[PDB]
């Protein structure tokens, strides 16, 4: 996930 | 707290939380074979105060239309929701009450069989009349008429009422035997000449009397004498113009009834059949009674003042399909509630998949006489010279006896009744005699009209997974096995004038389950009053013509406060009043509704979209439908819809959409949208690939191997790391897998056998002599072979060529947008891609159809964001802003 | 009810070829070899291996 | 009648073939795997 809530690797 | 409590941790402290630190980490240690967190209670306490008001407000309360408004066809309440203050009423909770009474018309029949004469041979004269009939009980006079004397205290006769021979008393109280004797009396209750003489199934008579008599406005003992002998009166049949009537029964042999009037002559050889049942409820969530999704008729919610609405529906989201599918994703569909109605459709997987595996018999099944030997031989006396023994009869040889296929008879009688009786009306036969409705829908017809054993009777497909091809495409939840429709008409009840009093949930979205805040708000709704659109049968014939009706009683509101205490209440409504603070809700399926008609009978229909942003679509999901059984819900009536079954286009039902042989998509004029190739196929989605030699074909069935990658794909999200099946916790009841269903058989030849054959359906003969030639009709026949299955197994098997299909059945395909075809967002990788955000396009997207001779429409879903925001600024102000990012409802020319 | 009868064929809007097999035409096509198929009728759903 | 005819078709069947008996007057092949005398063997009801 990330924090703009879920998703994937645009984070390493 | 008390301190006696804390000692045995009734409300004390934690269970880790008190116990000595080293044993809270021993038991953290060894848990997974030693476990210690068992044996010490961790106290459990709920909130003291200010979490429940004490200030004596309702828990549940009662709402009354203002006013009311009933037309011909609808019915329209306006309501008064007005929440208190210091409260919270979560609509969720909110439901309408309805009460009235309901007909279900002459097509109700909740059952299959009969319930008159239930048992008996279904083709034979109940005594009739001239004579011909029968006589059970026995008598040492007849009197100069009197009667038969049952005889008492020197003297007694019966009573021509009833109490006469009651036609199920007996000499049945003899037995093995019983014999008429020379008692001189038989007697008995003959039917007379001016009263139909229909079967002896269905028979019912009302009965008149007390005693259970039949007659009219009281019978008359005849007085039918001897064997030939003379005056010597011998039987007195009593004769009683009875009522007859036959509820439940359509004939099947009426022999050529001599004139239009023959109300007796020579029809004792008339058959006689069960009526087909038809269960006929309210619809699955009550689907339909409410105007959902009619912009005509829809309801609205707004503060007391300023009446501007703020549920402002379309007809493109399509909130019943949707609130049917959230039920599936957030519920179990196998778990019948009562209140919603929540019993979802459903065909039994032995019926649309029929696997003809053959009969169990291995053992012959016996008749044997009702004594144990008949036909006996008087002898007596022996060599010996006869000693103390023209008696002792001893049945010569051995027994006589009759026998039954048991096993093979059930099923063929399931087949029969299961898979063979809602065939397509085309291939459905006439009774020989029997006038028909002229019109094609009302019960009377189809229910008169006769299936054929012939078509289906264990010798089709034999041991194989196949639906009869011609009732591949027909409807299965039209079906007396429909589990769902089974209950939900078995819930109210039977028979006519069924007083109802059910609740109906709110089923749109924005509304579904809003909190509401203090003030007083108007709330009205608009309910379908016509019959056909809101009841279920299994014949999906027409209600409204043959008979019936649904009339409203009165509608009440009901709702369920929680009784927060108010020190908080006041917190939460100060709180959710922020601006930022403000709700939000979305629609389940979330997405357009875009129907298409295909013409009556054709191979493809292409459709297209004039240039249109796409900034947030996700994907594309579609199926067919049969026209005949799509209500255009944008009126408050449809004179059209004449179909009452299942409505796959907002019931979850949908049986077609395994008919696309495959589809195309192509943006602005060429550019397709796989893509940058991907697919097997780098244009064409094919789903129904028909000849291979490339051997793209999935599994043993006759998918394609980019389908079945795209499919269980997007909705199971495996693929690409190997295909295993998917767990039950994201495979639903309406998901993908749990519906798809290969098949095959294998068929004779019709290049290799050269002595193929093409014996058509009325001229065939296999386990013919033992059934009846066409129709459901009696036992005349003959012996001598068979010939319709050419054997495809054992040693003289025929060549062979294979078929298969992929039948599957409520279940949407779905064609994702997202670059990978995977569910990575409910807003897709490439839906928010540059391209598409920012310079809007068209589309040319068409598919393929297996051709049905009966008119069908197309069904398209883009999948469109369907959110929604809902803030309350003041006590009693409601605002809503209403949103469909690629499909926006609204733009700057209104 | 509906003819036809004078009207130019074709007012209705046309749009591109499919351009793949199957829909262009629905006279009885053969096989490699001779052995013919159905342009748009059944027993061209079903999975027809050899 | 029923039950009776799906303990012979499902379990007094399976019994192995030193329970089972050939028919009367028919004959069967020498050998014991395949069908013509897997299946001419007969199972006695009473047994099962």
């Amino acid at each position: 996930s990330l924090a703009p809530r879920h998703g994937s690797r645009p984070f390493m | 707290m008390m301190p006696q409590w804390s000692y045995m941790h009734i409300a004390g402290q934690d269970a880790s939380e008190y116990l000595s630190p080293g044993l809270v980490q021993f038991a953290r240690a060894t848990d997974t074979y030693f476990s210690l967190g068992n044996k010490f209670r961790n106290p459990t306490v709920a909130p003291t105060h200010d979490v429940t008001t004490d200030r004596s407000q309702r828990l549940t309360l009662r709402f009354v239309p203002v006013d009311r408004e009933d037309t011909a066809y609808s019915y329209k309440v306006r309501f008064t929701l007005a929440v208190g203050d210091n409260r919270v009423l979560d609509m969720a909770s909110t439901y309408f009450d309805i009460r009235g009474v309901l007909d279900r018309g002459p097509s109700f029949k909740p059952y299959s069989g009969t319930a008159y004469n239930s048992l008996a041979p279904k083709t034979a004269p109940n005594p009739c009349e001239k004579v011909r009939g029968q006589a059970p009980f026995i008598g040492t006079n007849i009197n100069k008429d009197n009667g038969i004397q049952i005889g008492t205290d020197t003297t007694n006769q019966p009573i021509y009422a009833d109490k006469t021979y009651q036609p199920e008393p007996q000499v049945g109280q003899t037995q093995w035997n019983s014999e008429v004797g020379a008692a001189q009396k038989v007697a008995g209750r003959v039917l007379k000449d001016t009263t139909p003489m229909l079967p002896c199934y269905g028979s019912y008579a009302k009965p008149t009397n007390e005693k259970g008599g039949q007659a009219s406005l009281i019978v008359n003992l005849q007085f039918f004498a001897l064997p030939s002998t003379p005056n010597e009166p011998k039987a007195v049949l009593y004769a009683e113009n009875v009522s007859i009537e036959a509820p439940d029964t359509h004939l099947v042999y009426k022999p050529d009834v001599a004139q239009g009037t023959i109300s007796s002559a020579d029809l004792l050889t008339q058959q006689a059949a069960p009526n087909r049942p038809n269960y006929i409820g309210f619809r699955d969530n009550f689907i339909g009674l409410m105007y959902y999704n009619s912009t005509g008729n829809m309801g609205v919610l707004a503060g007391q003042a300023s009446q501007l609405n703020a549920v402002v529906d379309l007809q493109d989201r399509n909130t019943e399909l949707s609130y049917q599918l959230m039920l599936d994703a957030l519920g179990d569909r196998s778990r019948y509630f009562s209140m919603w109605n929540q019993a979802v459709d459903s065909y039994d997987p032995d019926v649309r998949i029929i696997e003809n595996h053959g009969v169990e018999d291995e053992l012959p099944n016996y008749c044997f006489p009702l004594g144990g030997s008949a036909a006996t031989d008087t002898y007596s006396g022996i060599k010996a010279n006869g000693q103390t023994w023209r008696g002792a009869e001893i049945e010569s040889g051995n027994i006589f006896a009759m026998e039954i296929n048991l096993a093979a008879n059930l099923w063929r009688s399931f087949l029969y009744s299961n898979v063979a009786l809602y065939l397509p009306d085309s291939y459905k036969i006439t009774p020989d005699n029997i006038t028909l409705p002229e019109n094609k829908n009302t019960y009377a017809y189809m229910n008169g009209r006769v299936a054929v054993p012939s078509a289906l009777d264990t010798y089709v497909n034999i041991g194989a997974r196949w639906s009869p091809d011609p009732m591949d495409n027909v409807n299965p939840f039209n079906h007396h096995r429909n589990a769902g429709l089974r209950y939900r008409s078995m819930l109210l009840g039977n028979g006519r004038y069924v007083p109802f009093h059910i609740q109906v949930p709110q089923k749109f979205f924005a509304i579904k389950n809003l909190l509401l805040l203090p003030g007083s708000y108007t709330y009205e709704w608009n309910f379908r009053k016509d019959v056909n659109m809101i009841l279920q049968s299994s014949l999906g014939n027409d209600l409204r013509v043959d008979g019936a009706s649904v009339r409203f009683d009165s509608i009440n509101l009901y709702a369920n406060f929680f009784p927060m205490a108010h020190n908080t209440a006041s917190t939460l409504e100060a709180m959710l009043r922020n601006d930022t603070n403000d709700q939000s809700f979305n629609d389940y399926l979330c997405a357009a509704n875009m129907l298409y008609p295909i013409p009556s009978n054709a191979t493809s229909v292409p459709i297209s979209i004039p240039s249109r942003n796409w900034a947030a679509f996700r994907g594309w999901s579609f199926t067919r439908l049969k026209t005949k059984e799509t209500p255009s819900l944008g009126s408050g009536f449809d004179p059209y819809f004449t179909y009452s079954g299942s409505v796959p286009y907002l019931d979850g039902t949908f049986y077609l959409n395994h008919t696309f042989k495959k589809v195309s998509i192509m943006f602005d004029s060429s550019v397709s949208w796989p893509g940058n190739d991907r697919l097997l196929t780098p244009n064409e989605f094919e789903i129904k690939r028909t000849v291979d030699g490339e051997g793209y074909n999935v599994a043993q069935c006759n998918m394609t191997k980019d389908w079945f990658l795209i499919q269980m794909l997007s909705h199971y999200n495996i693929g690409y790391q190997g295909f295993y099946v998917p767990e039950s916790y994201k495979d639903r009841m309406y998901s993908f897998f749990r519906n798809f269903q290969p098949m095959s058989r294998q068929v004779v030849n019709t290049t290799t056998y050269k002595e193929y054959q093409n014996v058509t359906l009325p001229f065939q003969h296999n386990n013919s002599g033992f059934v009846g030639y066409m129709g459901p009709t009696m036992r005349e026949g003959q012996a001598y072979p068979a010939n319709y299955p050419y054997p495809l197994i054992g040693q003289t098997a025929v060549p062979s060529l294979t078929q298969k299909k992929f039948l599957c059945d409520r279940t949407m395909w779905r064609i994702p947008f997202s670059s990978n075809f995977m569910s990575m967002g409910a807003l897709t990788d490439l839906g928010q891609n540059m391209l598409y955000a920012n310079s809007a396009h068209a589309l040319d997207m068409t598919f393929e159809v297996d051709p049905m001779d009966e008119p069908t429409l197309l069904y398209v879903l883009f999948e469109v964001f369907d959110v929604v925001r809902i803030h309350q600024p003041h006590r009693g102000v409601i605002e809503a802003v209403y949103l469909r990012t690629p499909f926006s409802a609204g733009n700057a020319t209104t | 009810a509906v003819s036809f009868k004078g009207g130019v064929f074709s007012p209705y809007l046309t749009t591109r070829l499919p351009a793949w097999a199957g829909v262009r035409q629905n006279v009885m096509g053969s096989n490699v070899d001779g052995r013919p198929v159905a342009p748009a009728n059944s027993a061209t759903l079903t999975y027809a291996t050899v």
